[PDB]
């Protein structure tokens, strides 16, 4: 049997005998040298800041010298060359929610188990009985299901960023932004799988919503934007900023909040909103981090504010057009709704909510002159 | 009341449709250079979804942090550990931390490389796991700093690590090797070799030695880390499976594997043997025995053997690796100790029992290393008033210490009982020093991949105390060095003790 | 002087502070890369400080470029006014026409020295890294251990000091 | 300072020396003598069964003799005299969800923390914007608000049972049934408190909903039934059975699921359903335990089945009348809804769902002859 | 995106309106007989709601169960405990378990008594807390059974406790005393006296004795239980506050308090000191000092003093409790040991070091108890082949053992170093035996509240082994007794060993 030094009389006595009288240094605070963002250093910061071994030549790095092994050709492991944005210190970023691995999986796990109990309750409660069949069969199955691919693409857009992020704080935020997206895609399928269990004849195969995504008209420009953001952008910041501060903030928010969350309730559907609640909770959580990185740290950088804002305004313009195109094609879905579901007045107000929120939360932060009426009118152009 | 059986949906039921999530478009391809084609349709072993992944990890965290925060703290477990082990854990936890960290980026790269949704999903879970591991290793140092006998180093390794030479080599195997190169070469360095050959057995061995040395903090955390490793092995296996049916595999796989194998063993062979044998009071097993089982038998034989059906074969450099192994860790500790002022940890000369243990397990140890250590002690290497640093002995005895341009591993050819090979080239106005035929070929074939400045090039003409000072190698009193040549509670060396020695670095290649 | 701050780094931020046009900044950055980066650098005199100095030069070029260029040009033109896509394509085409690994490394390494951001936009540059690196490796990694070291030392052209 | 026997060399040496060679008994299973309900003994059962120190004179007790101290007059601490129901063994009950304290609070905590995040997300997302002001200010505030008193009364009905329950397994289930009820009452107030924070002028004071409960017409018979179930019933089993298998199964399920959960979505309200989801999940969890105790254990008792069913049918008839009166008065709320909100056909369908569900899940288990049409017609008399 | 700051609502914001949840109706009154009136505007100290309560406790649970399942199990903490303490915990955890259990019902009764929603809410938190505590004490026995040195008894105390006389007294103070009577008298037994005077300080003391004896399991659990106790003392304090401004208080409060104080101390004074001093190897503090500090100082002085403004006075029976206290625990252990075959745990005679410790702290201990223990050992009380059980010595030396009709505490007036009082009455054909003036008044004034049959009455005319067999007092082999007169691993007593003694119970009162 194994003898442990903490409990074995012989070994412990030897250990105790070697110990000093008191600690050899009174400074018992790990990352004590890290500049805290708040009043006192947090656990999130201590466990995260400076984990990335950058040298001083990547803004804010504490190490020195070149990397030990680079790519064939000479490209650095991490380098300034992977993004247009510049800063005085890449370690400035702080997720306002202070999420390191432990609290992140803790919360997601709570949502998972509660999701399981909710479904167990919903099915036992027979709440499906009053859900409109047309909404369920056409709208949730095909159209909401098609949206899974949008979120999946947005998830995949983060792959390069996971590899190229220039700091630990940014990498952690980025990974969580991406992981929440795949989760949402999976929750859309989970709902379809649930319907297949409680509704005879309902087919959980992704065939239908996939065909809608790849070949339909309503999500045509959406898919084109996603394919672009994911595979045509090689700058990790352009990807993150454009996905979260342009495309998803406008198109995603409209689709999730202004179409499905707003309309599913009119069809006796409290099922889809249960999952959209998670999606919106996740959107608002990421937003805080997106704003901190792009506005507080980059857009407001003491030495590169002007430069960065120029680049971000550039990306906003670049991605605003395909985003509008995405919303415009999506307007086509309203024509497919049963008569009397909505009207142009409600659609218009919903469009303004999304645009106004985007202007206050994102556009205005970098002095991007967005014309609300101009944007709403362009989208309304696609109603039928 | 109501009607219908309570029903729900699990991970497998959703994962069943995950492969179908990816769709075709012209530019749906990896953003990274690669000689290989990862087959779409490649499947993954673990049928996970994000929510279930979080749940499975959360339960583990619950147990771990519960133990740490309650019982272990009540037991003062952060204190009742052998002084030597408290020091070893500064290096073990922080160096492993960087591998966990770079592994996040590596798997992000692999997620990008994979075209099949399931394969991307497999790499994704590892992305999240490596973040978990980064925070776990960080927590081990956080805990020891908060509750241990010597927080210095544990509390600032992220910046104090930069003063010393051993850190450069760690960056080669667990940072750059994981992310810089063909995605497949990185996967071989990370998963197929790094994790399967070294990390997986090392993590558990570390809990063994820790426990032997009174440390119950490390086993609590490291045993939790090891529960995730199975999925990472699967990712590595899947990498090979994904590229195996393409013509490029026959042409390139085995050389990328051989290069990755050499890369990983070049550092771990001497370093881990050093950390175990010289960083502990109580020993678990001689490293010569351990290395043979881990690398030659377990990995080199069985593990790799399971990949034979995909065209993988034993690294052609395996024989060379075994030959160079035996004395590697002994040769290295001489240098690590000689350069003690550059560390962020405290080191000790082997005591009488250890010298006996070493000789019993490595005949001839005493005649070479033992006598040297005794001479250094006589010269006063432990005493602040001696004015002696072992590096002085190297100079007096014409024993230059070089840094391998490729692996960054320090070596002293004229002294070593191991390899003794040295290759020095001049190219375009710069000289380069190599310690073996494999790394030499790497540089000759890919000089632009290996331009890392060494400690002697950067510190050239600088006086030692000024380097330590600028790089914050001091304890909170702002005068006592973090590093020490002994692990006792007093007679600690100070910056001024170092300054009086007037040790000024020289680039050894300039002798040529 | 120190590791993170010293006389040479000081001398360089002073010289960088004097650049006042995108063209002079971009030229100095390109010349710097030919003179101090890669195994082909003209000199090893700045070995300990070039990485950091280069970054400072890049900042100046970036800032001036964002002010000078209209939005489309910031996305599609190099700091010197060349069409990025044309340079990308022509460089990759030369790489794909390379007859051996020796010609190949020169094309990739040289491309980096001349176009590394902020000269060429990052989107085009990293797409180049993707394409160029692939061919460089395919050529280098074929029969990787066939040439004996004695001959490989001569192919590389090192002066063996031993 | 404090030397601990597990780590102190000298003390551990002494302990180690006194230790036996191997354990003195190989039966290392606590609760090994308890008859497992399932395949193998569960942790839930081991930690719970026989914790109550009953003597053999209370069916299933393992102890002997009288209590050591009784009430003035001689009433026993616990006794057969506190309920009409009889059984072969009061320890037979098992909560199918197997909840002891740890899993119960774990699940509720997840719900609390996710509720907090949901609210943070909802407020940040501006989702109230599309909520109908009348439904918000009148229906949620006053009418749903008033229902909090119904759930609070139901929670209070459990006090005597917490004191009088004749077994550990029944006591733990009973407490959890009651604790969920008070939780729901608090969630109704929580919503009103949230609305007060995000809606200018909304008053979270309970004065309005309380006056609706204590003086309005809609909840009159509901309040009367609650007051009786809580304070006029001195039999702990009559209370739990009549609350869960009669009143709340009919009236509560109608109000929560058929009125608010069904109609709130039609007024752009996904906020109330978020909480009702919790109430319905809780109701369905409690149902399984209520069914196990009253039907599997008592109603199907090998010795007292017929007796217990006679008593439970007696209680059903006793409480069905005031429950129907509760539903009848509640029908008056339909006339207060905006024109076109719902109709007699939907209302009738919803009533039949509740009644049929009740007959299947409760009434039929004891052979109580319920006439679905008679009940629905009796309720519809308060509509038109 | 957003338009409005993220907002939520906390427990206190909801609690602000909780008092208004209760409404007026004719029959809104308590279902329990009581002399008092709890004011309907009574407030509670902790502003909690069900959700927040659950979260608070869930955090505690994860810490605790993490320690138990991870580090403590890895440390084999269930085993490395002194044999005597392993046995003591069978009693300490199971007996405390019934206290937690009945406390659930007690607080249910109190929740029914309270008319103010807030007061009801406070009692409700306790209902749930006591459920938590029941499962916690259960878990301690479950953990020692699963992983410890002697599972018997830990594994079935819920049925094996019924064999012995100490269990009867435990049910009086921690079962019936908590739930049978005026709700206020029950609150005084539970909260004002039980928890405030005994349990709260006891739980902590248990962790100190457990730690001294190598037990790290109990500290982990009992320290967690302790975190909930302040809420309960607030409940007790609130009970007094709620009834103090009504005429009934001046007439009845101090009497119910005095009765509750005597009730609790009568059992705990001898039992706790016995479990601590005789149930341990390593000693933390002599019981005489502890008792004086807990009961006289902390409780009777400070704690009680805080209630003076509500008309509460120190119990009139305090001086009597101190008088009878000194030797109480010593006197009782003689009886518990003499009756060892009736327990569900193993007892040991004091060793030589303990004997010295006992005499040092209790002058006169040796010539009375020391001599008896030495005589019993000489007679072979530890040896299964002796044919001797100490009960026989009592019979031979004419020292009848009686059971107090009220408290159930066993007493031997003719041998006792402490109290020698003995009052025997015949009433309507039955005799009753009392050990003190306070309990005698309780019976005379309330005979129908005290009819508990004692072990000599139930077992009258029965041979010992038949009683042990019927009540399952055996180990899994179906032969060896659970109870033992020594804590060694060999020469364990058997059912046949007891049968051979032919010990037949006699009701001591039949001698009058
Ligand atoms: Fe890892
Ligand atoms: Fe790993
Ligand atoms: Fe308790
Ligand atoms: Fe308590």
């Amino acid at each position: 049997e194994r003898r442990r030094g903490l409990t074995d009389p012989e070994m412990a006595a030897v250990i105790l005998k070697a110990l000093p009288e008191a600690p050899l240094d009174g400074n018992n605070k790990m990352g004590y040298f890290v500049t805290p963002r708040w009043k006192r250093l947090t656990e999130y910061e201590a466990l995260t800041v400076y984990a990335q071994p950058n040298a001083d030549w990547i803004a804010g790095g504490l190490d020195w010298g070149d990397w030990t092994q680079k790519f064939h050709g000479g490209r650095p492991s991490w380098g300034n060359e992977t993004t247009e944005l510049r800063t005085v210190d890449w370690f400035k970023h702080r997720d306002p929610l202070r999420r390191w691995h432990a609290p992140y999986v803790k919360d997601k796990a709570e949502e998972w188990r509660y999701t399981d109990r909710f479904l167990q309750g919903y099915s036992a409660d027979g709440q499906i009985r009053a859900m409109n069949p047309t909404w369920r069969d056409e709208f949730i199955n095909r159209y909401w299901g098609a949206f899974l691919f949008n979120e999946y693409g947005l998830f995949n857009a983060h792959s390069q960023g996971a590899r190229e992020a220039l700091s630990d704080v940014t990498r952690v935020s980025l990974a969580f932004w991406g992981f929440d997206k795949i989760d949402i895609a999976q929750m859309i399928q989970l709902e379809r799988g649930f319907l297949a269990k409680i509704v005879p004849g309902f087919d959980e195969s992704t065939a239908v919503p996939k065909a809608e995504w790849t070949n339909g008209e309503v999500y045509k420009s959406a898919r084109l934007a996603v394919e672009g953001l994911w595979q045509e952008v090689f700058d990790w910041n352009e990807s993150a900023f454009s996905v979260h501060a342009v495309y998803d903030a406008l198109f995603g928010q409209f689709v999730r909040r202004e179409f499905f969350q707003r309309l599913a309730p009119r069809f006796g559907d409290n099922l889809t909103p249960f999952f959209i609640n998670q999606a919106q909770t996740y959107f608002q959580i990421a937003k805080q981090g997106v704003q901190d990185l792009y506005y507080n740290c980059l857009g407001d950088d003491p030495e590169f504010s002007d430069y960065n804002r120029t680049v971000m305004r550039n990306w906003t313009g670049k991605w605003l057009e395909p985003t509008i195109a995405a919303l415009r094609d999506f307007m086509g879905l309203f024509a497919k709704l049963p008569a009397g579901t909505t009207d142009k007045e409600e659609i218009t107000a919903s469009l303004y909510r999304v645009v106004d929120d985007w202007i206050e939360d994102y556009a205005s932060r970098i002095d991007f002159k967005a014309d609300r009426d101009q944007i709403v009118k362009a989208v309304l152009a696609g109603l039928k | 009341a109501a009607n219908r059986a309570p029903t729900s949906v699990n991970a497998q039921e959703v994962h069943r449709w995950l492969q179908s999530f990816n769709w075709d478009f012209k530019n749906n391809r990896t953003k990274y250079a690669t000689k290989y084609k990862m087959a779409n349709e490649t499947k993954e072993q673990f049928k996970l979804i994000a929510k279930e992944y979080a749940r499975m990890e959360a339960v583990k965290d619950e147990r771990q942090f519960g133990s740490l925060q309650v019982a272990l703290t009540r037991l003062n477990a952060g204190v009742r550990v052998h002084p030597k082990w408290n020091e070893t854990m500064k290096v073990v936890s922080n160096f492993l931390e960087v591998g966990e960290y770079n592994a996040i980026a590596a798997t992000g790269m692999l997620w990008d490389s994979a075209q099949a949704a399931e394969q991307k999903n497999g790499y994704l879970a590892q992305v999240l796991d490596e973040i978990r591991h980064t925070h776990q290793c960080a927590y081990v140092n956080y805990y020891f700093a908060k509750n241990g006998q010597d927080p210095a180093g544990h509390n600032d390794a992220r910046r104090t690590r930069t003063i010393g030479p051993l850190w450069k080599g760690m960056k080669r195997v667990f940072s750059d090797g994981f992310i810089s190169g063909d995605a497949v070469e990185c996967s071989l360095n990370l998963q197929l070799v790094g994790e399967a050959c070294f990390t997986n057995p090392l993590i558990v061995a570390v809990t063994e030695w820790a426990a032997a040395n009174g440390d119950e903090i490390t086993p609590t955390v490291f045993l939790s880390i090891e529960t995730d490793e199975l999925r990472h092995m699967a990712n590595g296996y899947q990498t090979v499976v994904s590229i195996a049916n393409d013509p490029a595999s026959a042409k390139y796989l085995n050389t990328d594997l051989n290069n990755a194998f050499w890369t990983q063993q070049k550092y771990f062979t001497p370093v881990l043997g050093m950390l175990f044998e010289y960083g502990s009071k109580f020993k678990v097993e001689p490293w010569v025995k351990t290395w043979d089982r881990w690398v030659y038998e377990d990995w080199g034989g069985i593990w790799i053997g399971r990949l034979g059906k995909y065209g993988v074969e034993s690294p052609r450099s395996l024989k060379d690796a075994k030959q160079d192994a035996y004395w590697a860790h002994h040769d290295l500790y001489l240098l690590a100790y000689a350069l003690w002022p550059t560390g962020f940890f405290r080191l000790a000369l082997p005591d009488q029992e250890e010298m006996e243990w070493f000789e019993a397990n490595y005949p001839g140890w005493y005649d070479h290393y033992g006598k040297i250590y005794e001479e250094w002690r006589a010269r006063g290497c432990e005493d602040p008033s001696s004015g002696f640093i072992p590096l002085m002995w190297f100079i007096e005895n014409n024993h230059p210490i070089y840094i391998d341009r490729v692996s960054q591993v320090p070596f002293c050819p004229s002294l070593a009982k191991g390899a003794s090979t040295l290759r020095v080239h001049e190219y375009n106005g710069e000289m380069h020093t190599f310690s073996d035929q494999w790394g030499e070929r790497m540089w000759l074939a890919e000089p632009e991949r290996y331009e890392c400045q060494n400690i002697f090039e950067q510190y050239e003409g600088r006086e030692l105390s000024e380097v330590i000072a600028e790089l914050h190698g001091l304890r909170s009193d702002g005068k006592t060095l973090i590093a020490q040549p002994h692990v006792r509670g007093d007679k600690l060396w100070t910056l001024d003790d170092i300054k009086r020695l007037n040790c000024v670095f020289k680039n050894p290649v300039k002798a040529f | 002087l120190g590791i993170h701050s010293n006389d040479t780094r000081d001398a360089w931020v002073n010289k960088i502070a004097h650049v006042n046009t995108l063209e002079k900044a971009a030229e100095m950055l390109k010349q710097f890369r030919m003179d101090h980066t890669t195994p082909f650098r003209n000199s090893y005199e700045l070995d300990n400080d070039y990485l950091w100095i280069e970054a400072k030069l890049e900042e100046k070029v970036a800032v001036l470029k964002a002010r000078a260029f209209n939005e489309v040009d910031f996305r599609h033109k190099t700091a010197f006014g060349e069409d990025a896509k044309s340079v990308l394509d022509g460089t990759v085409a030369k790489m794909n026409a390379a007859k051996d690994k020796w010609e190949a490394e020169k094309i990739h390494i040289g491309f980096r020295q001349a176009y590394k951001p902020p000269i060429m936009p990052v989107n085009y540059f990293l797409d180049g890294e993707r394409q160029l690196g692939t061919r460089l490796m395919e050529l280098r990694n074929l029969n990787y251990y066939d040439t004996p070291l004695e001959e490989l030392r001569k192919q590389r052209g090192v002066r063996v000091v031993h």
